[PDB]
């Protein structure tokens, strides 16, 4: 699995320099509006791996409302794929909703994991 | 583990939501299923069917090149090129 | 408490303990059709323990009979199971024209033990604990069972022993110088 | 139970009418019904 | 506490069947495992019933399949079923582990049940084969050969391996007799993977089509997907009708049915259906030990998978390069299995080799690529 | 936790093997169970290297086996370790129902392990049996001939279902084909049901020479009664071995090596000796249907034990007169067997007939009658 | 298993009569010392089968010093048990010592059962 | 269950009771196992005997006379009583 460390690391490798991030936002929205995750009521964030004691550190540190939001539309989207069908367009998440709310905690928690590694190694 | 068993099964803490629900024996089994079927169905294909067609026709436009080249190879005109290699 | 929402368009048209007796009855006819595959597939699979058609065509199997010394006891091999084909002379006939209403765990004669006095078919297995007989030790002058000491008579009957009832006779018919089962 | 003597009502309810479809079907083809011609 | 919790048993038939408490949006796919656990009772079951009247000797064992087709009651009914029931084992096993492929089964929490799905793999490979070796027919015979031969290839151990499997100097009675009693055996073995498989599912449960986790909302197992197991089962049943009581010989090949001679070698030696994509893989690679090492490679880098899938998000269904990745590598796979039956000729060669090349990139290149690509692409995307 | 505890295989194996609370006063009887599985892994391994060579038609049988025995290379070693190793599992297994005689192990918490037990044991017998009837000598044809003719007993069902036993109308090569595979089978069956006696102990531990709860002090089976069970298990290998290799066939019949012969019966029609007992009882009763249901009696009958035993206190150790009772049902139970390899004469009649009434009364008479004078006994004394 | 309140029964049925308890009681008395379980520390009621639901309510209200001092006596005999020794005759329980201390709580659970079964049944 | 894990076996409340043990390096092994394994032996041995001894003498003794009338019957001088047998 890859670290939420290392994936912003490389987004932000290309998010620096202007042609990349010309070249690939617009191919980045592409794919996340293709990925068809949205149409479900998933935000991004609701489809990263939850099996991992960072990531499980990550939700058991979240705020209330947030974590009842993301309880609710996980259930929604279980819903939906139990009955083959997706949300309207006017009801799908919208991009600007997709406002990767989990990422700092994520991020927190493998800044935290890092130091421990790398203080273990002094 | 990632998965107690039903009375914790590790889902974080759920709230506010209600869930509604109602009998068998009072809900008309098979509602939509000969037009869901078509339409849904229908619906389901046209999204996945890209994923599906583009590596399949590389793959079939590959196997149809290779399949017409051995074809050929076997022939009294292919003899030559056969020979060849 | 709030609102719930409008399941009208979901709900069912029929009656209250109608649709749980429609549930019933089809849930039970899978059940029921569910029986009688398994069934038919057990049956299939077991009727290959059955004998299998080679053992069916082996068996009843004619023995090539003839000339033989009178009294002299044969045997033959039809279905396994020795059959002590005796061809007893005279003087064993005779000897089971003695009737026996008593003293014998099944009363018989040469009557229904045998077609004709020159050509006697007896199978050779035993009563209890199936065993092949000694054609010369039997305690009543026929066939013994060494492995109780029981004594078979010359008509087949039981005389002493373990023996749970008498000699069993073949489905063996006869003809010209021919035995026919 | 009564799943074992249900389960004969369904076996042999089957088994006729497809014992009684199949002759009928192929009475041309079967054995007991050509027969006749070679005898 | 209810009589299926308090006895062990039934608390362990409940924990497995009846309240085993399954995601609520599992699609039918997650159905196969049970079918393959069916499969593997009627491949036993049939199997069982097979040697109460197959005869392992190298004279009789033709001889006996045939007095089993011929003169046991329904021993036509219970071969056809012993046959094309492993030919419709290994359908669901490959569906088995397409659905694990397409969907992130094989991820972090369940790595370990992965493991055990390979070795099933495997194992089942064997069998399968050993148990086609029984028939005897031709390509049953030069089956064995090819394989032992294959095996010769080993650096220093090879030469005095065969031998250990010939049990002689070249396939013979002793070598149908082992497989005979190592194929009766390897499937309760096999049994035993299977217990494994389904301690190391249920330890951490079973995945989702989305992905993302099934605690918000489990459903029980006895009235939810036991009675989808129904409908997998009866439609596994059907078409396994129709395949055996109608051209039941349609996936096996008619040379099977030449009694095995060695002097003669029939004019195409290919395997039975499910293992000619690693055949071809074998073909594919001129050296025999490079061949072998290639083809075992094939089958154990499903190991390697859970490690180069860079992937943060479990599974494809949400993902667009990657679904197309994993169509391509699947009909690459369709295509390794034709070639596998085919002739080594002008095309094939250089296209099998491609086929195999391909097929070991997606593993070692393609899922970790396109795994990280796609992660850029979802964080740059939300932001 | 630590990786025994931590993973889900390990944590099986540390459940059963490594932290199990053993209680710290068990004998080494209670090693004999860690014997039984030693016993049914060799039955199984060297059995299925017999199965390698084994040839099950009826006119190869018997010179199957001779083959192994001249011919392969230890097949010589395998035949006997396979032999001698089913005459003593039946020794150990003898032994350890002996044991849970002895002490109340049949009693409340552990019924079901008990009637496990059983099962096992019954399993067990055909499988032997089964095993027998593969040789193919005399005694086994004969032997196989006469359960067959004596399970034709059945009021009307049995008729019909010998030929199915047969497959045929004689023990011929049907039989010994089918034998040969519900023998190579049943002892996985076996295996299984080993496993769920297994649970059952797991369940509620084992007892206690004393009887007494031994929660109260209760020891690790790492350091403990894994070491015991080594100085059990190399024993039981040192006498194994004094068998195998020193007079392999004293425990067999000699009989045995004659090729089977329907048309001549040998003298005498004798088990091999751990099946005797209950032959003499099958011989001790006149009607073959009455002989075959007081057969039958005599294993089921352990199942009536747990209930039948009325004693406040578990176990015999520390009982006056249940002791007498144990022992006398012993010996008698040893002579019931050597009753079984004698022939039916004048005075042996009488002495299985009373020998098979005191079997069924110790359980159905002695047992209760015993235990509740002997809480009353005790009772009384205390006061 | 034979239910406590019988054995106490027929226990009374015997002593009530001159005769019977004339006869018997001495061999209760030399049963009880040929059974051997004093020599090993152990009083009468703790060979006991435990494991039952009336059994384990009856120990469960046992007073605390006789619940220690059954402990301490279980203990010993499986140690004794382990070392394949036996006490000291001066070391052994006595007769009067073996006073049967847990007959009357498994009375007491008996009744409360029998009670519980025959309304029950009512 | 009557049995739990380890941290939970069952026991009662025990309390005011203490264990002494030495490290097994420490121990000598096998102390008194020659004069054990002789004296308290024929200990248990004594104790046990009788319990094995009686039923054993009881079967045996049937089982001697069932033997010897046996061998009896099969005799020159047994014949008679044999046939009236
Ligand atoms: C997953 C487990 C198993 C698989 C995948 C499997 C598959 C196969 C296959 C494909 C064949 C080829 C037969 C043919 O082409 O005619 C075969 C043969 C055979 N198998 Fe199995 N098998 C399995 C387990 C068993 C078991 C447990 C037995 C127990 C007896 C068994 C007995 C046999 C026998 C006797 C044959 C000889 C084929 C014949 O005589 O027609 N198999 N097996
Ligand atoms: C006899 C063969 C097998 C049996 C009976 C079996 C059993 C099962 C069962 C009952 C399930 C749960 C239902 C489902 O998820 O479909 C399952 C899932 C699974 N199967 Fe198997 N399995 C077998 C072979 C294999 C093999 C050979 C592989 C891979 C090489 C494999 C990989 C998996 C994985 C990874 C899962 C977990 C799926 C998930 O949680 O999403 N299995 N298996
Ligand atoms: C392959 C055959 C068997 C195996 C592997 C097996 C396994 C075991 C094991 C591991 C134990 C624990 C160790 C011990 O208590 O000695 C045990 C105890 C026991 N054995 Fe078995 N067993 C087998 C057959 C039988 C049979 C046939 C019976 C009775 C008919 C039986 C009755 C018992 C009982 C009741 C216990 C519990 C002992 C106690 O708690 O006091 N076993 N067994
Ligand atoms: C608890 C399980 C088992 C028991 C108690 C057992 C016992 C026996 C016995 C007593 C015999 C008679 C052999 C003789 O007297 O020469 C026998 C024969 C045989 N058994 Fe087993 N057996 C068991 C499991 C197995 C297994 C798993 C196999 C696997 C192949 C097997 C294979 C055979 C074979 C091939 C024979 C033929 C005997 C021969 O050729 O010498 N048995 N068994
Ligand atoms: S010989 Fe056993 S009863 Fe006839």
């Amino acid at each position: 699995v890859q670290s939420m460390t290392s994936v912003v690391k490389a987004a932000n490798f290309i998010l620096a320099r202007p042609t990349l991030s010309k070249i690939i936002t617009p191919l980045a929205q592409k794919f996340t509006a293709y990925a068809g995750y949205r149409e479900m009521g998933l935000k991004f964030n609701d489809l990263l791996l939850e099996e991992t004691p960072i990531m499980q550190t990550a939700i058991k540190r979240l705020p209330s409302e947030l974590n009842y939001s993301r309880n609710f539309r996980i259930l929604t989207a279980h819903q939906l794929a139990l009955s083959h069908q997706l949300l309207p367009a006017e009801k799908a998440v919208k991009p600007e909703e997709d406002d990767n709310y989990l990422i700092p905690y994520i991020l927190e928690a493998e800044k935290e994991a890092f130091e421990k590694a790398e203080l273990d190694n002094i | 583990t990632y998965m107690g068993w039903w009375g914790s099964l590790g889902s974080p803490k759920q709230k506010y939501i209600t869930q509604y629900t109602i009998s068998p024996y009072a809900a008309k089994p098979l509602k939509g299923a000969a037009y869901n079927a078509v339409f849904n169905t229908f619906r389901r294909t046209k999204n996945q069917f890209l994923y599906v067609a583009i590596p399949f026709v590389v793959v079939w436009s590959i196997w149809t090149r290779a399949r017409d080249y051995n074809e050929y190879l076997y022939t009294k005109e292919g003899r030559e090129e056969l020979e060849r290699v | 408490n709030y609102q719930q929402p409008d399941y009208s368009s979901y709900l069912n048209n029929k009656s209250g303990q109608g649709s749980r007796n429609f549930t019933y009855f089809m849930v039970g006819s899978m059940g029921l059709l569910s029986a009688a595959g398994a069934k038919s597939t057990v049956e299939a699979f077991l009727s290959s323990f059955a004998a299998s058609a080679d053992v069916l065509a082996m068996a009843k199997v004619e023995v090539k009979l003839g000339a033989i010394p009178e009294g002299k006891n044969v045997i033959i091999k039809w279905q396994g199971k020795p059959v002590f084909i005796r061809h007893r002379t005279a003087d064993e006939i005779e000897e089971a024209n003695q009737v026996d209403i008593k003293t014998l765990r099944d009363p018989q004669n040469d009557a229904d033990r045998v077609k004709k006095p020159e050509w006697l078919i007896m199978l050779g297995i035993c009563t209890h604990l199936g065993c092949v007989p000694i054609g010369e030790a039997g305690d009543f002058g026929g066939w013994f069972c060494p492995c109780h000491g029981s004594h078979y008579d010359i008509s087949g009957r039981i005389r002493k022993g373990p023996a749970p009832l008498n000699l069993e006779i073949p489905e063996y018919d006869f003809t010209d110088d021919e035995t026919l089962l | 139970a009564t799943i074992f003597g249900g389960a004969f009502a369904f076996q042999g309810f089957f088994d006729v009418a497809v014992n009684k479809w199949w002759e009928e079907h192929n009475k041309a083809k079967l054995w007991k019904n050509v027969k006749g011609k070679f005898l | 506490m209810p009589t299926r919790k308090s006895n062990t048993y039934l608390s362990l038939v409940n924990s497995y069947l009846i309240d085993s408490p399954q995601p609520s949006s599992i699609n039918y796919w997650w159905n196969l495992g049970s079918l393959l656990g069916l499969c593997l009772v009627i491949q036993i079951a049939s199997g069982v019933f097979l040697a109460m009247h197959y005869s392992s000797n190298i004279e009789l064992a033709f001889d006996s399949v045939e007095h089993i087709m011929r003169d046991v009651n329904a021993g036509w009914l219970i071969r056809y079923i012993h046959a094309n029931g492993a030919s419709f084992f290994f359908i669901c096993m490959y569906l088995h582990i397409g659905k694990a492929l397409y969907y992130g089964s094989y991820k972090q929490p369940r790595v370990m049940l992965w493991v055990i799905g390979v070795v099933i793999f495997i194992l089942t490979m064997a069998i399968a084969f050993m148990g086609y070796c029984l028939v005897y027919g031709q390509m049953s015979h030069w089956g064995a050969t090819v394989i032992t031969n294959l095996l010769s290839a080993i650096p220093f151990i090879g030469n005095d391996i065969v031998p250990f499997i010939w049990g002689g100097f070249s396939v013979s009675n002793p070598t149908i007799q082992r497989f005979f009693a190592l194929h009766f055996l390897l499937p309760f073995i096999l049994a035993a993977l299977v217990c494994m498989h389904l301690m190391a599912l249920h330890v951490h449960g079973s995945s989702n089509p989305v992905g993302i986790t099934g605690n918000i909302d489990r459903l029980p197992m006895h009235p939810y997907f036991i009675f989808k197991d129904l409908i997998t089962v009866f439609v596994f049943l059907l078409i396994f009708s129709l395949f055996v009581f109608y051209s039941p010989n349609t996936l096996g090949h008619p040379d099977n049915y030449i009694p095995g001679n060695p002097m003669v070698t029939p004019p195409s030696i290919v395997p039975e259906w499910y293992l000619l994509p690693f055949y071809a893989i074998l073909r594919s690679i001129p050296d025999k030990l490079g061949g072998v090492i290639a083809m075992f490679g094939a089958i154990l880098i499903l190991l390697s998978l859970p490690y180069t899938d860079r992937s943060i998000i479990r599974g494809n269904s949400f993902k667009v390069l990657s679904k197309l990745a994993f169509y391509l590598f699947v009909f690459n796979f369709i295509l390794l299995g034709n070639l596998g039956q085919l002739h080594v000729e002008v095309p094939y060669i250089q296209l099998g080799q491609f086929a195999t090349a391909y097929y070991f990139a997606h593993y070692i290149i393609v899922v970790p690529v396109i795994s990280t690509l796609e992660n850029i692409l979802y964080y740059i995307g939300t932001q």
